[PDB]
């Protein structure tokens, strides 16, 4: 787990040099927009059940083959596992968004997940499609302006899209 | 793997297997406010690093005359260079800790493994204690206000762990 | 003690995510506990299981 | 973990036979020279910090790139780990010197150390150099004629050198 | 196996410490005892066939029934296996003497003794009788400290069987 | 160039005779002096950039006016040429250390030094200041015979400038 | 004039760079071997009249036409010049051996020697033959172990041979 400050520091230390003026400017800019970052994190956190349910509905609407017998999301045992995995991935994306780096998403979640999915027989491109649906469903709540000071957050939207896409690519 | 505010938040959330509650976001926002004086102190400290390092070496010599005479650790041009290098290391990691708004850089780079290394090379902790106290005295002058306190916290933490 | 250990650098494993009951109950390992220690034959079974 | 006695016993058992008279003579000679062996192992044990400090001073005078930022022994944690590894290897060499057989050293110390260092990004050639420096520092202390009865300890010196060499070769 | 030196090294290694003075005094105690123990081992090796056959006949005398047909001791194969087993016991006792530790016995004979004897319906009493014969002949064959050491290891084997 | 072996061979060549004990002894002394000399050359090579930067800064410290506009130190190209010249001097000092003769300096730097300085209006005291800084620093980077070798060559260059 | 050190410095200057660590290592090895080099050069110098006489005897037994009236070593004067030239060439070969470089031999001795001998009517094949006989006698003396400490000096032998046969190649 490294946030942006910690990696800036690690990269400075490998070079064995102090942090430059421009780098400190960038870190101060990050800290300044941290309020927007926190609003994005809260938008993901509060709306998580809605995002998971919406993505699941869409995924089983397109790929019904999962929910028929013989599909890989058939019994309540496997459907609940699907929903659990989606919640895990969304949670780790929220962690990465708050931290500012995909380090946590790299190490704690996606370390060996494709191999596990292959052993279980799960379709990995289906899991990736589910994560993409989660991303599309979560951008809606991210862009919601209710009870929030209105402003620009396009960088945060791109960052969250990058984290979701990185999880999806790692799994697929 | 540093232990900072955001990292503590995420680690305690993951350990409990849950999303980030509002309190964790509260602590994160406190850190984000706090970063501004911390970056200011880091800037005003990295800018004046050379004066601090020279003054720290001279202050250690003044407080410890006996290290200089032959047959001691301080005698030697290379040992003078290693004086300056060590104090520069400590100052650099203090600035890192200011930037990171935690003790993570100090604990990870200086504090962990301090006592075994000092014992193995027979380096006296009191030398660095004196140098850091000098740096504290100076950063009293260089900085003012919230940034001064914020720098003093990390200098004090380094001194406490050197003890 | 001494130095701190390195990072754990986790990996995805079934135990890490076990909110849901396992597939087969009979394949769930027997969770032997203190109340097994009070009987005699139960205590022998507990000792055998520990070994 | 076998000493010379247990190694002889195991070979004799594999042959299915009692120990021959020549093997008993060799073991009797080993037991007779065990007093000098105990002196040597005591010399290694009672000078361990001095040996490690001397080896470290030589090694980091010779190889300055380690103690630089970006070197493998840069922060205090890695420097402490370096000294700790040197102490571990010296401890196992003293065990082997007492036992008279390097089975303990190979089994418990050197068996998988090269791949561990490769996994950690450690220059194994530098570790072998450190072990050789420890060998020199330990041979300075083993040959200390003062404080012990004078005698011929060439065989013990050669065994200690062989254990240090075998450690260095197995690491790098 | 397990000797004095290996006990020392294992105890030091389990606490991750160098060998201190206590361990070296134990090692010196071993090295000084080695001479009588190796002498006892040499004497016991010299007396292979006499001791083995005497032990087998002692077992036959104390248990005359076993030699009868339909029992364990009947037949040339079973008597050969008797001689082989007593030879094993004597060999491991000499190994223990040389090692100056009950490691050879404890690892080769004792560990798994009850399970194997129960599976093959072997009686520990046969081996106890044979070892008591070996113990008796040891007093004749050894004098001084060597006899004491050999009796110690044979006693350990007898206690293990019973 | 002009080094101990070359002087030996040239003297023998001009006298129309072989190499005798006097000349072989000179060559001997050169071959043993090579050790501190090569060590000094390696140390100076490893620290060339630090030495050059420090030398430029010492030059600017001792002659503050040169950095002022309208003067030889004003501008980036002039300071690039600063560092280039100091690097030249350092390179040829390391050459002379390896060659065990002043021939590299005499052939590459000193021969034509005064005319070139006079033509481009360069001041010899600038380079004396830089070489004094390098002398002070090699006092720290080096020790023993390595340091006296380096100082002899740096002082030859300084005396050439003055 | 050039020795090995000065050539190395010359290429380094042509690149405009310092001397690399490998080049410094080669020069350190040269200077370490310098005492053997001195022994080789002193063997050439001390035994020079013997070498020249042996080469002359062999050459004029092989080629009797050189010492008949009408030969090119017939009158005393031409014979003196012949022996003088052989001495000169051996002397420049000893120079090149000490310097580690064949530069002085080329620049001084073999600068225009083939055209000299062609204009004089001197058989350049016979001059090359004399250089080969001198090389053989020189190898006989340089391999001598009396009055030197025994050691491996094969590189010096091969280098001396290269100087000799380079002279003979330039002549013929
Ligand atoms: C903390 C980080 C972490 C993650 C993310 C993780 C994922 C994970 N999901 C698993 C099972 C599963 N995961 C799924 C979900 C997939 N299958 C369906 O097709 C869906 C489309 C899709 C979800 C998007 C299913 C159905 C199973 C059960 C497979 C089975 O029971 O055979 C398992 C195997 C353990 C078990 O049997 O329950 C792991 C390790 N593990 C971790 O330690
Ligand atoms: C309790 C935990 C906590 C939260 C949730 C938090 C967010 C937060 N965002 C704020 C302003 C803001 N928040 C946003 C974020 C918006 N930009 C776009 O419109 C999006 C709809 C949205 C995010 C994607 C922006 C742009 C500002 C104004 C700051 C600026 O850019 O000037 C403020 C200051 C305004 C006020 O308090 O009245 C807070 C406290 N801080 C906290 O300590
Ligand atoms: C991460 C940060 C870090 C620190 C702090 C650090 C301390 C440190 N200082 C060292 C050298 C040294 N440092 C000193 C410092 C003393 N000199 C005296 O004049 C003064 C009283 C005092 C300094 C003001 C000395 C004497 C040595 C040489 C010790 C020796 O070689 O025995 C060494 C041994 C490495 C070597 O020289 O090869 C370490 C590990 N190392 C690190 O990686
Ligand atoms: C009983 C046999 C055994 C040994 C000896 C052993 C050594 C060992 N060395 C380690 C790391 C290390 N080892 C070294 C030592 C090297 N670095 C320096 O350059 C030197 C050249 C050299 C020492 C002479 C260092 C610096 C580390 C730290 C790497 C890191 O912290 O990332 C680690 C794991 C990381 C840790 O928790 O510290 C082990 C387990 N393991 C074993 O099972
Ligand atoms: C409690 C631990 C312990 C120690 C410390 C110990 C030391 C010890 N060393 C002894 C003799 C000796 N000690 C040495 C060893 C020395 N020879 C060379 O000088 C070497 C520098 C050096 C060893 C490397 C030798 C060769 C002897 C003579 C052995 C003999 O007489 O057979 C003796 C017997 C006294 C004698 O023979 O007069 C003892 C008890 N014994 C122990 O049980
Ligand atoms: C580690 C050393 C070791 C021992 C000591 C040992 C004992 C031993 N003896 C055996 C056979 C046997 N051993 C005997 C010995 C009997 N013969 C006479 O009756 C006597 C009264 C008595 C001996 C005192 C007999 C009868 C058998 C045959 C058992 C059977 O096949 O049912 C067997 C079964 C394997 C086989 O079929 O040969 C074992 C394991 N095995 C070992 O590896
Ligand atoms: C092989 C050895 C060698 C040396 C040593 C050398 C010196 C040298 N430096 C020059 C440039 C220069 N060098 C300097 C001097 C530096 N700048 C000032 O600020 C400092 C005080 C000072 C540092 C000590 C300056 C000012 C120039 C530009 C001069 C001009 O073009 O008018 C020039 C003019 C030719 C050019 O444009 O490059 C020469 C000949 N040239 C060589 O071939
Ligand atoms: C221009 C006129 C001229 C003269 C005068 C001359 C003298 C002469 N005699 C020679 C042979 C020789 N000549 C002699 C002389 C005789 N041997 C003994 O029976 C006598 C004691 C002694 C004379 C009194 C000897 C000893 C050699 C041996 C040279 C050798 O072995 O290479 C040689 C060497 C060439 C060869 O191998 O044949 C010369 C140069 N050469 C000339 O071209
Ligand atoms: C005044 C002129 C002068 C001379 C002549 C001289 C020679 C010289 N030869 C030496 C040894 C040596 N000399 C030789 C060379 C010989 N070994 C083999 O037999 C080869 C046939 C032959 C080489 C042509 C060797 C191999 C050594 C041993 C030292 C080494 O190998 O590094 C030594 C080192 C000390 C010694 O071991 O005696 C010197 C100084 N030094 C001088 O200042």
């Amino acid at each position: 787990m490294n946030d942006v400050f910690t990696r800036a520091i690690a990269q400075a230390d490998l070079k064995g040099s102090f942090l430059l003026e421009s780098d400190l400017d960038k870190l101060a800019s990050f800290a300044k927009e941290g309020v927007k970052r926190l609003d994005a994190v809260a938008a993901l956190t509060n709306n998580a059940p809605a995002i998971i349910s919406d993505a699941a509905h869409k995924l089983f609407a397109e790929q019904q083959e999962l929910i028929q017998p013989g599909g890989n999301a058939y019994p309540h045992r496997r459907m609940a596992a699907c929903l659990r995995d989606m919640e895990i991935i969304l949670r780790y994306v929220s962690y990465a968004l708050l931290a500012g780096d995909a380090s946590v998403l790299d190490d704690r979640c996606l370390n060996g997940l494709r191999e596990t999915y292959n052993a279980l027989g799960t379709p990995t491109q289906s899991v990736a499609r589910a994560v993409q649906l989660m991303k599309d469903a979560a951008m809606v709540h991210l862009k919601s302006t209710a009870n929030v000071t209105v402003g620009d957050c396009s960088s945060l939207y791109s960052e969250a899209a990058t984290y979701f896409d990185k999880a999806a690519a790692s799994i697929a | 793997m540093s232990r900072t505010v955001i990292t503590e938040v995420i680690a305690t959330a993951d350990s409990q297997g849950r999303f980030l509650n509002s309190t964790e976001l509260q602590a994160a926002f406190g850190r984000f406010e706090r970063a501004v004086p911390a970056i200011e102190a880091a800037r005003a400290l990295t800018k004046n690093q050379d004066a601090l390092v020279k003054g720290a070496v001279q202050a250690v010599f003044k407080k410890f005359p006996y290290v200089t005479q032959p047959g001691e650790k301080g005698y030697g041009d290379s040992n003078q260079a290693k004086c300056a290098r060590d104090i520069g290391y400590y100052l650099r990691f203090i600035t890192y800790s200011l930037v990171a708004s935690g003790t993570g850089p100090l604990d990870d780079y200086v504090i962990a493994g301090l006592r075994e290394v000092n014992r193995a090379f027979n380096l006296n902790p009191l030398w660095y204690i004196e140098a850091l106290n000098y740096i504290k005295g100076e950063t009293g002058k260089l900085l003012s206000g919230q940034s001064k306190t914020e720098a003093l916290l990390y200098i004090d933490h380094a001194i406490n762990a050197l003890s | 003690m001494g130095l701190p250990l390195l990072d754990t650098k986790y990996s995805s494993k079934p135990h890490r995510v076990a909110s849901i009951p396992a597939v087969n109950a009979e394949d769930k390992p027997w969770v032997l506990d203190r109340y097994d220690l009070r009987d005699e034959q139960g205590l022998q079974s507990f000792i055998f299981a520990a070994y």
